[PDB]
């Protein structure tokens, strides 16, 4: 079955692109009512799996994280939308990181840092809330075209653990840009667990990496699985971080015991100053968040509110 | 006994024409001739306060809106003068109705000859172009000049145009009609209101620039242009539901401009 064919039997949500299809999901963008939505169909082959697990599991997922400006959970789920098919609805973003890295115009470092001050955020943000991005991924990342970070497609569906013998279950799951990138934290390999906030901080780590890379990966399957026994650091990927301390929050990160991993609170705490502005705590995170989420403010009144706030935004971020 | 009541009007993004004012009379006296000062400046004696009871005076009229010129000024034709100022003539604005926001102001400056080539103000008056409620300002206004100034354009203007002043108004209303006649009455009440005027020509050295504003006329119908905006029907179809799209991005489905003028550049 087509990823449009699934839309024939709906009503409620016209079929308007692919986001592309994998054995694990097919990734549609439909029209709706309220705006544009990504549309993750789930073919269920097998009616013996029981989906009620995964429904309850998003069902409160979309709870915790919906005061979670920087997060965008599932907002929907239907078991049996197409009988043959289940559905997982959320809005659609203006980018995704992996994507926006390489259109115009092309972020400052002042812009990277303020997504990875919000990468930070959305992570504090969830694990806070009570919830895991079991994969985090510059595709996951999503930016708003005023770049406001959504931390989107929860992988709460995803195994927490792999075998490293058989890259069979990586190649469902995980990696469904087929780029064969690899942020799957290292203890995640093994030979139905619960996720871990260090495995989300691992994750978070090398996203910031390749964003400040310019989207070299700063792993592959093989590349994390020599890391993983320490055969094997970054060093080359981590020299092309142009920002010394940026570069030492990703290597801080990513360090291989996770353990030695701290909060998204902590590395936010550390990184004040230093690798985030001061001006990302005190003035833009709750400036920026009165457009962000359940928010009503037009095109036309976020002109007048940015116009009225002139003055106001001027001395804050300038003096 | 009467023809009816309606309302007639236009949109002033409907009426794609000129603006145009009258320029009338300029009553009341100049401020007289200060010998004092032509003693220190002997070239006071060689300008119009000094050599015509009525020297020929000229109007420039500019519209200004949020502080800022919309268009150059316009002056009145050349008119001599012998004993009163009355150009008498509609000057063909280079503004407008559609062109005019709802603060255009006419600011009008008095000029007078100050020696060889330097006009000196006689006076300026600013007069906002729609009324309280967004109507053009209709028929005849006599604007408050302010002395040796001239119009100021900014908003608030120093120099606007807008106990005589009630009963100017009052006396106006009458003679269209709008206030009810009683002879016997208006005949004691009008001589009281000649000599309030009469103390205030004597108490001030006022002057009152009377303008006229055109009548838009189709059919013999009276159209009052309204400040309107096209679109301004246009309630927006805002909705207040966020069941999947929590985060509205009002650039979602929008040509990239900023890719379209890199493209423009290297291809
Ligand atoms: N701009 C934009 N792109 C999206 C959006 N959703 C998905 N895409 C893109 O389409 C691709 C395919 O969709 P996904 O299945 O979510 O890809 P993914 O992030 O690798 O998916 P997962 O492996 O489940 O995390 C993503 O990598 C994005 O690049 C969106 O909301 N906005
Ligand atoms: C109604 C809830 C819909 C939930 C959608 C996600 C379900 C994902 C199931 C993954 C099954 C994996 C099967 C396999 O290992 O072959
Ligand atoms: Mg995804």
């Amino acid at each position: 079955l087509s990823v449009e064919s699934y839309f024939s039997d709906i009503h409620d949500f016209e079929y308007d692109k692919s986001l592309g299809s994998t054995r694990f999901f097919k990734v549609a963008r439909a029209k709706h009512r309220e705006g544009l939505v990504v549309v993750k169909v789930f073919a269920i082959q097998d009616p013996t799996l029981p989906l009620t697990s995964y429904k309850q599991e998003l069902e409160e997922l979309k709870i915790r994280l919906n005061s979670a400006q920087n997060c965008l959970p599932f907002q929907k789920a239907s078991e049996k939308a197409s009988e043959k098919a289940a559905m997982l609805f959320r809005q659609y973003v203006r980018d995704n990181l992996y994507d926006r890295i390489s259109t115009r115009p092309f972020l400052n470092n002042i812009e990277k840092r303020w997504i990875a001050f919000q990468i930070l955020t959305a992570v504090d943000q969830a694990h806070k809330s009570g919830v895991r991005h079991g994969d985090i991924k510059t595709e996951n990342v999503m930016v708003t075209s005023w770049n406001w970070v959504l931390l989107t497609d929860f992988a709460s569906f995803k195994p927490t653990y792999l075998p490293e013998d058989n890259p069979a279950d990586f190649n469902y799951f995980f990696d469904t840009s087929r780029r064969r990138t690899c942020y799957i934290a290292p203890e995640r390999f093994v030979d139905r667990g619960e996720l871990k906030r260090a495995m989300d901080i691992f994750s978070a780590g090398c996203v910031i990496a390749e964003l400040f890379t310019e989207g070299v990966p700063l792993f592959d399957l093989s590349q994390l699985l020599a890391y993983r026994n320490g055969h094997f650091f970054p060093e080359q990927v981590l020299n092309k971080i142009e920002d010394h301390s940026i570069r030492e929050l990703v290597t801080q990160m990513i360090h291989r015991e996770p353990d030695k991993r701290l909060e998204a609170e902590d590395y936010l705490k550390q990184q004040r100053g230093n690798a985030f502005p001061e001006i990302f705590y005190t003035f833009l995170q709750p400036y920026m968040a009165q457009f962000a989420k359940e928010t009503f403010l037009s095109a036309d009144e976020r002109i007048l509110v940015i116009r009225k706030d002139l003055g106001n935004i001027i001395h804050n971020l300038c003096g | 006994m009467g023809e009816a009541e309606k309302f007639h009007y236009i949109y002033s993004c409907d009426l794609d024409i000129n603006v145009q004012l009258k320029i009338g009379s300029l009553e009341g006296k100049r401020e007289q001739k200060s010998y004092k000062a032509v003693l220190e400046d002997p070239m006071l004696k060689f300008s119009g306060l000094y050599q015509e009871t009525c020297s020929d005076l000229y109007v420039t009229c500019q519209v200004f809106a949020e502080g800022k010129p919309l268009a150059l000024p316009v002056r009145t034709s050349y008119k001599a003068f012998s004993t009163r100022w009355n150009w008498n003539e509609w000057l063909k604005l280079p503004v407008k109705y559609p062109d005019l926001p709802r603060n255009a102001q006419v600011a009008l400056t008095i000029w007078d000859v100050y020696g060889p080539g330097k006009a000196v103000p006689v006076g300026g008056t600013t007069v906002s172009l729609f009324g309280k409620y967004g109507m053009f300002r209709q028929g005849m206004h006599d604007l408050k000049v302010w002395p040796n100034v001239e119009a100021d354009g900014s908003e608030p203007t120093k120099t606007p145009g807008r106990q005589m002043s009630r009963l100017a108004k009052l006396t106006k209303a009458h003679r269209q009609g709008h206030m009810v006649k009683v002879d016997w009455l208006d005949r004691l009440t009008f001589r009281e209101i000649e000599m309030i005027n009469e103390s205030e020509k004597r108490s001030s050295n006022f002057m009152y620039l009377m303008v006229e504003f055109r009548c838009v006329k189709c059919d013999d119908k009276e159209y009052g242009i309204v400040y309107y905006e096209k679109d301004g029907d246009e309630s927006s179809p805002i909705l207040t539901s966020f069941e999947l799209v929590k985060v509205p991005d009002p650039q979602m489905s929008m040509e990239n401009l900023v890719e379209s003028k890199h493209h423009k550049l290297a291809r």
